[PDB]
């Protein structure tokens, strides 16, 4: 600290011992304390105004990485010391804020990254604050929206429908969207029909990029469409229309295309709960959903899955000169090996019918 | 097509103004056009995108006065400029279109000059103007060498953007035909 | 930069109506408040934007969506037919049909209020600063069924002016001009006053201008060795308008004219080579270039320099030109002028001795010999500023200035007239003032155009004194002007 601290206006000494003692305290609760207080208290005033010092970042993280972890510290030992020293770094940041627009905040945020689990100092602000900043044009909606958002998190859930309603698609605009992506965690959150109507940009601008989106998109759609789930229910007529609804995406997401993960996931999915544990119904029910595809190679996909299902492993352990030794082995070994071996082979190409008999045995048998 | 379909459509829904809407449109459809590209497909997939796109942007921002659209033709002429080295040649429709078409920029410039955009105007007009050329006009140009010339042969304008003062000067010298640059080199 | 003002009117029911007393509803006096303000900004004619909306209500005009608001405009630096479109709200016809054409009164929530206008406050792409808002109510009481209503309102409220944002309650008149204290706080949100009323607003803005302005900035080199930047600022230029605007007749739209030089002989062109600029006298025409000129101004650069000290005193008015616009002398940059440009001031309004200058102006310019009197630096207890600390920007006196003035006799009074004459003057002094002090017939014409504002009949036509008023002059002094008219002569005139 001694060393490092004392840095000033326009001090780049601080870089140094900065990214060190975030990079010190890093470790591990600072032992016997950081005496960060304890060989002197404003040790920590130091830092706080150094984090304020000017429009060079650097204390960001290093202020962040103190003060995110600061609380993340503080937890496993004394608390208070830590608190009111942030309500500190609040005020700072308070005023930072209202001093000046961009870098202030947006550094007050990326910092926050690691700062949140107490909230509104920054939030109502953040309030305006984001969505002005759409006012204020590119990155924000990452460095800030993401910062916002994730201050979001638990027991906010209300107004989103409101401060989120005042964006999204005010961007078409891309590698940000992780936000657009992540900033639904809302299981039992947004129920009525609201969300519904949030859900109308769901694929729309999912489609095209990296599907890095489509990843965790679908996969809280899964989450939430639990949360509707419809088994002879009727929470509400328009609550199965989305489920359905849901249905529609989800099943256009059982289908994969460059990710196999997504197909992969996306199935034991709909195994486990989009499928009974069943072969012949499945096998029913199965086309089900295949009608509202429009879509095509969609027959491998259920052939292969029910081929999956159609031997889990009842197969191998049921499996039916050295010239001489081959004998046998074309005389009794085992029949199982081909199992797979159709699958795989037969999930690749273009007419293979054996599905269609698999389909009539599956069924007129 | 998701080029072509989003651009003409929301960009069209833009005719009663756009702001930030219509430029990361511009954005997106216009900056993830090229990153994503693939020969056949894509290569000349675009030649009709660009092709269309262009009949579409001449008419849309011709119309628009200035507004965001200033700013909806910095993110068009800027991916405009840049998106000339796409295509070397195949410009001739294009050629002759944009050719009177930026000219008209010129004179989109000449509504409002100046404040922060109508400098990024005619400065991507700029580099929108040469790498395009191939020669292969001669009055299509010509005619608007002429009184370019006179635009900029006059005109007191920011510090900034007075690449378009000479912009043109030695542009028309690689427009060979005469009376015109006897005007010019006797003024020059 | 160009900020946010924020008009507002609450709702809860009998507030658009008048209370059924026989003047107006004070929805309506409000309602030509809005119109004051924002009308207000044609004349200072402000790049802040101003706001028009209502709540509480029974339809809506909002993109939120809920119970009981209505947009009125979004923010704005005004606009005529933004003007005549609210024009329709004055008039018990326009209290009613605005009423109930938009729908008048159901209910309302507070802190929803809130948010509401603050988001108003999102509206906000551009660069403001000032976040000021304005409620209209003689609301007594909010509520009393859901004191959670209370509690939101201690709830927000205090986000809201955390939030920068700052809406008050002028004194409307509720019923002596209201009689609640109690609870308000949180309805609520360089020495002067207060008051309760638009009147001051009306007049006070109608010849309004400019605010927030400082921009070119120079020097001074104090000796060779040491350094001040100086901060140019104008305490006025003499405020004039925006001045008129090229707009083609029935195309109504800006001309976008242009000028250069065609050959005024020969149906060619001209340029500024082809030219050059001249002095011209008797037989010889001379003729030496636009550079030439301006570089002839050349002798140092735009900046200034410390020339010496002079007794304050020593030159009151032999003399006086174009004033000293207001440099305050920049301790930010350079400071230390903080404490030197302190003392300065300290000891040289001390001595009565001043710090001259040769001033030079902006891309330089012949510069000039112009003194500065040390500004003295003038606070109260909540400080109002006369002096702003600086330097009085002294004009030398010079050839020019006295180039001609007449010297002959004078013939002179006697005291049997300053024995009366005195005490005249005590009837025709006033203690005057900082304020109500204009050229305002030129103010008639922005007057003449808030007639297109409003498209109306006559001007608001409005009053300050810049003429006398008869019924004083020959009231508290009298015609003892005709005791001095005989004094010496029967005049005839």
């Amino acid at each position: 600290f001694e060393k490092f601290s004392g840095k000033d206006p326009n001090s780049k000494d601080n870089s140094v011992g900065i990214q060190l003692l975030g990079i010190v305290m890093a470790n591990d609760l600072p032992p016997y304390d950081p005496q960060c207080g304890i060989q002197s208290s404003e040790y920590f005033q130091a830092l706080v105004n150094n984090m304020s010092f000017v429009r060079y970042k650097e204390v960001y993280a290093a202020a962040a990485e103190v003060l995110g972890l600061i609380l993340r510290y503080v937890m496993e030992r004394k608390n208070i010391l830590e608190e009111s020293l942030c309500e500190l770094v609040a005020k700072q940041l308070k005023q930072h804020q209202n001093t000046m627009e961009d870098k202030f905040i947006v550094c007050l945020n990326k910092v926050t990254k690691s700062f949140p689990p107490l909230a509104d100092r920054f939030m109502n602000a953040v309030f305006f604050l984001l969505p002005k900043f759409h006012g204020v044009l590119k990155t924000l909606c990452l460095e800030v929206v993401l910062c916002r958002v994730e201050g979001m998190t638990e027991l906010y859930f209300q107004l989103k429908s409101k401060d989120f309603v005042q964006v999204m698609r005010h961007r078409d605009d891309e590698r940000q969207k992780v936000c657009l992506d992540i900033i639904y965690k809302m299981m039992p959150k947004l129920k009525p029909v609201e969300l519904r109507e949030l859900l109308n940009p769901v694929v729309e601008f999912v489609s095209h990029p990296s599907t890095t989106c489509r990843e965790q998109m679908y996969n809280i759609l899964m989450w939430i469409h639990d949360n509707y789930r419809d088994p002879e229910s009727e929470t509400d007529n328009d609550s199965q229309e989305i489920f359905k609804l849901a249905k529609d995406v989800l099943i256009q997401g059982l289908i994969d295309e460059n990710p196999g993960l997504q197909l992969i996931i996306r199935n034991f999915w709909s195994h486990e709960t989009r499928l009974p544990s069943n072969t012949l119904d499945r096998l029913l029910a199965l086309n089900s959903l295949y009608s509202p595809k429009i879509e095509v190679h969609f027959l491998s996909l259920a052939t292969n899955f029910l081929l999956e299902m159609t031997s889990m492993s009842p197969d191998y352990p049921n499996p039916m000169s050295y010239r001489h030794g081959d004998l046998p082995d074309i005389q009794i070994k085992h029949s199982s090996l081909i199992t797979p071996l159709q699958a795989v082979a037969q999930r690749d190409p273009i007419i293979a019918k054996q599905l269609f008999s698999s389909l009539f045995s599956g069924i007129l048998k | 097509c998701s080029l072509l379909r989003l651009q003409e459509t929301l960009s069209a829904a833009d005719r009663c103004g756009a702001a930030l809407a219509g430029h990361q449109l511009i954005r997106g459809l216009g900056q993830e056009c090229v990153l994503s590209s693939s020969p056949a497909v894509l290569a000349l997939q675009t030649s009709l995108v660009f092709s269309r796109d262009f009949g579409l942007l001449v008419f849309v921002r011709k119309s628009l006065n200035s507004i965001e659209f200033r700013e909806c033709r910095e993110e068009i002429l800027k991916f405009l400029c840049i998106f000339l080295e796409k295509m070397g040649q195949k410009i001739a429709p294009y050629s002759v279109e944009i050719k009177n078409t930026c000219t008209s920029v010129y004179t989109k410039d000449r509504a409002a000059k100046c404040k922060i955009p109508a400098l990024d105007l005619l400065i991507k007009l700029l580099q929108t103007f040469r790498s395009s050329r191939l020669m292969d006009e001669f009055k299509i140009g010509e005619l608007f060498s002429k009184f370019y010339g006179e635009l900029a042969l006059k005109k007191k304008i920011p510090d900034t953007v007075l690449e378009k003062v000479y912009e043109l000067l030695g542009l028309l010298g690689e427009v060979h035909p005469s009376e015109m640059i006897n005007n010019a080199e006797n003024l020059f | 930069g160009r900020d946010s003002l924020i008009f507002l009117v609450d709702a809860s029911k009998a507030m658009f109506e008048s209370q059924s007393e026989d003047e107006l509803t004070p929805f309506d006096m409000s309602i030509q408040c809005i119109q004051s303000v924002y009308i207000s900004k044609i004349i200072s004619s402000d790049r802040d934007l101003l706001a028009v909306v209502f709540y509480g209500t029974e339809k809506d005009k909002n993109s939120v969506n809920f119970k009981n608001i209505y947009v009125l405009q979004e923010l704005d630096n005004p606009g005529a037919k933004r003007i005549l479109e609210l024009d329709q709200f004055k008039g018990q016809q326009g209290q009613k049909r605005f009423q109930d054409m938009m729908g008048h009164g159901s209910d309302y929530s507070l802190s929803e209020v809130l948010w509401v206008c603050a988001n108003l406050f999102s509206d906000v792409q551009f660069k403001m600063s000032h976040k000021r808002i304005m409620l209209f109510t003689n609301e007594d009481n909010p509520h009393g069924n859901d004191s959670a209503k209370a509690s939101r309102a201690r709830t927000k409220a205090g986000d809201l002016r955390d939030t920068g944002i700052f809406l008050d309650l002028m004194h409307l008149k509720k019923p002596g001009g209201f009689d609640i204290s109690l609870f308000y706080r949180d309805i609520i949100s360089v020495h002067f006053e207060e008051s309760s009323k638009l009147e001051d607003l009306l007049r006070k803005v109608r010849a309004k201008e400019t605010r927030k302005r400082a921009l070119s900035r120079l020097k001074l080199k104090l000796n060779k060795d040491i350094v001040i930047s100086v901060g140019i600022y104008n305490l006025v230029q003499k405020a004039l308008k925006p001045p008129p605007i090229k707009l083609y007749r029935e195309t109504n739209e800006p001309v976008k004219t242009k000028t250069r030089t065609f050959n005024t002989s020969t149906g060619g062109l001209l340029l500024p080579s082809d030219t050059k600029r001249s002095q011209i006298y008797g037989s010889r025409q001379i003729i030496l270039e636009k550079e030439e000129t301006e570089e002839l101004k050349r002798f140092d650069d735009p900046g200034l320099m410390l020339m010496g000290f002079k007794p304050l005193v020593l030159l009151k008015k032999h003399h006086y030109l174009r004033p000293s616009l207001f440099v305050y002398p920049e301790e930010s940059l350079v400071i230390g002028s903080s404490t030197l440009f302190s003392a300065l001031l300290i000891k040289c309004l001390e001595k009565e001795v001043a710090a001259l200058c040769r001033y030079t102006p902006r891309r330089n310019i012949p510069p000039y010999f112009v003194a500065l009197v040390p500004q003295e630096e003038e606070l109260d207890d909540q400080k109002i500023q006369v002096t702003p600390p600086g330097f009085q920007l002294v004009f030398l006196p010079f050839a020019d200035d006295k180039r001609k003035m007449p010297f002959t006799e004078k013939i002179m009074a006697t005291p049997e007239q300053v024995g009366k004459m005195k005490a005249i003057v005590e009837k025709l002094r006033f203690t005057y003032r900082s304020d109500s002090f204009e050229n305002p017939v030129l103010q008639q014409h922005f007057r003449n155009l808030e007639a297109l504002a409003l498209d109306l009949m006559e001007p608001e036509q409005a009053v300050d004194l810049t003429l006398p008023k008869v019924e004083a002059m020959n009231k508290r002094l009298g015609s003892l002007v005709d005791e001095f008219k005989e004094l010496v002569y029967p005049p005839d005139y």
